[PDB]
C-alpha cells in the first residue's frame, strides 16, 4: 500500500541532535515533493521546509534554518529530518508528509527532557464498597509517576472498548500521572474479570494489575 | 511572506447547523490554499486543496471557497464526528504557512456528570502516598467544578484535573479529579468527598466514601 511510517519517539537531552527517518512504501520519492511539520503540546502546525529527493534542493521558514535539515536519499525512498541544538522549545509532534492526497505520517513525538526514563507504576480503582449493583459500574486504571509519554491503556486486551475513558496525562516534577475509566453492567462485575493493560515502549515494562474489589 | 490569519479562534454550534471556518490571507495566494481537520491525537486530514477540491471520501457536507485573500470552509448540517481543529495551509510560495487553527465544541442539550469516588488502591498504600480519585463521567457544558471536602474542611491541596475531549457521539466531556495525598495524611481521616457543582442541578452532585 502506499504510505508512510516514520521513526520511533525519542528521548534527547538538550543540545544533542536527532535525525527522523520517514519511510514511504508503495511509491517513490524522487516523484514527490515531500515536506515536515511541527507540532507543539497543545499548539498549532508550523511548517518546518519542503524538499524534492531527486536533487536534494530544501527550502525552509527562517525560523527553522538553523537547526532543521531536510535530506532525502532516493535508493531507499528514506526521508530524513536532522534537528540540531534541541531546545525544550523544540519537544513537540513532526510529521513527514508529501504534496499530493496522501495521509502524512503517524508522527514522530521528539521529547527534548534530561529526565530519564522512568516505568509508570498502575493502580487499580476498585470502588471502596458502595452499592454498585445498580445497571452498570465503573472502575478505574491509575497510571502515575512514569516519563516520557507516550503510554498505552487498554481494557481486557482490547476486549472493553465501549465506556472506557483515558484522560490526557499530566506532568508533574517531570513525571506524568493518567488514568482510564471503564463502565461494566452490574452483571459482568465481578462475575467476569476485567483488568487493564498498560504498556511503556520507552521501558520495555508492559503491566497487567487485575481489578479486584477491596 | 505569506501570513495566514483564520478565524474564529474558538468556535461552538450544534448538531445539524451549517458553519463557516475563514482564513484570510496578507497576501494574494491565488487559490493555494488547504483546509485540514485534526482531530485530538490524530494526524491532519486533508479536506481541501486548490481551494475548493475536496479529497476523496470527504462527505460532500464539507464545501470549501474563498478569492484573492478571503477563504471560507463552510461545514452545512453539522454532525457530532466534526469536532476538533481546523487549519488553512498556505502554498503559494514559501514559506509554506498554516493558519492559527480553528477550536470547534458541538452544542449538545446539557447532561450531568455521573461521578464516582475511589478510595487509594490496596497496594499503593505502602508507597507512602495516596490519591482518592474522583471520576465525573459524560457531562456538558464542560463548565464545572468539583472540590474537595477532606473530612469536614475544604481541600484543594494537590489536585490533579484532567478532561477528555468530545465524544464520538454523545458529545459528552469526562473529568478525572485526582487528590494525592500521604499514607498518614490519609491515614489521619475519614469521610472524603467529591463534590460537584454543575450548571444542570442547584443541589450539588455528591458522591463519598468514608473509610
Ligand atoms: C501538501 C499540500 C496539500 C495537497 C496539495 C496537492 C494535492 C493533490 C495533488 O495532485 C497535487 C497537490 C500539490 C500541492 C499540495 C499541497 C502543498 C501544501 C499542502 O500541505
Amino acid at each position: 500500500e502506499v504510505q508512510l511510517q516514520q521513526s520511533g519517539a525519542e528521548l534527547v537531552k538538550p543540545g544533542a541532535s536527532v535525525r527522523l527517518s520517514c519511510s514511504a512504501s508503495g511509491f517513490n520519492i524522487k516523484d514527490t515533493y515531500m515536506f515536515w511539520v511541527k507540532q507543539r503540546p497543545e499548539q498549532g502546525l508550523d511548517w518546518i521546509g519542503r524538499i524534492n529527493p531527486a536533487n536534494g534542493i530544501s527550502k525552509y521558514d527562517p525560523r527553522f534554518q538553523g537547526k532543521a535539515t531536510l535530506t532525502a536519499d532516493t535508493s531507499s525512498n528514506t526521508a530524513y529530518l536532522q534537528l540540531d541544538n534541541l531546545t525544550s522549545e523544540d519537544t513537540a509532534v513532526y510529521y513527514c508528509a508529501i504534496e499530493k492526497d496522501l495521509p502524512w505520517g503517524q508522527g514522530t513525538l521528539v521529547t527534548v527532557s534530561v529526565a530519564k526514563t522512568t516505568p509508570p507504576s498502575v493502580y487499580p480503582l476498585a470502588p471502596g464498597s458502595a452499592a454498585q449493583t445498580n445497571s452498570m459500574v465503573t472502575l478505574g486504571c491509575l497510571v502515575k509517576g512514569y516519563f516520557p509519554e507516550p503510554v498505552t491503556v487498554t481494557w481486557n486486551s482490547g476486549s472493553l472498548s465501549s465506556g472506557v475513558h483515558t484522560f490526557p496525562a499530566v506532568l508533574q516534577s517531570d513525571l506524568y500521572t493518567l488514568s482510564s475509566s471503564v463502565t461494566v453492567p452490574s452483571s459482568t462485575w465481578p462475575s467476569e474479570t476485567v483488568t487493564c493493560n498498560v504498556a511503556h515502549p520507552a521501558s520495555s515494562t508492559k503491566v497487567d494489575k487485575k481489578i479486584v474489589p477491596r | 511572506q505569506i501570513v495566514m490569519t483564520q478565524t474564529p479562534a474558538s468556535l461552538s454550534a450544534s448538531v445539524g447547523e451549517t458553519v463557516t471556518i475563514t482564513c484570510r490571507a496578507s497576501g494574494n495566494i491565488y487559490n493555494y490554499l488547504a483546509w485540514y481537520q485534526q482531530k485530538q491525537g490524530k494526524s491532519p486530514q486533508l479536506l481541501v486543496y486548490n481551494a475548493k477540491t475536496l479529497v476523496d471520501g470527504v462527505p460532500l457536507r464539507f464545501s470549501g471557497s474563498g478569492s484573492g485573500t478571503q477563504y471560507s470552509l463552510k461545514i452545512n448540517s453539522l454532525q457530532p464526528e466534526d469536532f476538533g481543529n481546523y487549519y488553512c495551509h498556505h502554498f503559494w510560495n514559501t514559506p509554506y504557512t498554516f493558519g492559527g487553527g480553528t477550536k470547534l465544541e458541538i452544542k449538545r442539550a446539557d447532561a450531568a456528570p455521573t461521578v464516582s469516588i475511589f478510595p487509594p488502591s490496596s497496594e499503593q498504600l505502602t508507597s507512602g502516598g495516596a490519591s482518592v480519585v474522583c471520576f465525573l463521567n459524560n457531562f456538558y457544558p464542560k463548565d464545572i467544578n468539583v472540590k474537595w471536602k477532606i473530612d469536614g474542611s475544604e481541600r484543594q491541596n494537590g489536585v490533579l484535573n484532567s478532561w477528555t475531549d468530545q465524544d464520538s457521539k454523545d458529545s459528552t466531556y469526562s473529568m478525572s479529579s485526582t487528590l494525592t495525598l500521604t499514607k498518614d495524611e490519609y491515614e489521619r481521616h475519614n469521610s472524603y468527598t467529591c463534590e460537584a457543582t454543575h450548571k444542570t442541578s442547584t443541589s450539588p452532585i455528591v458522591k463519598s466514601f468514608n473509610r
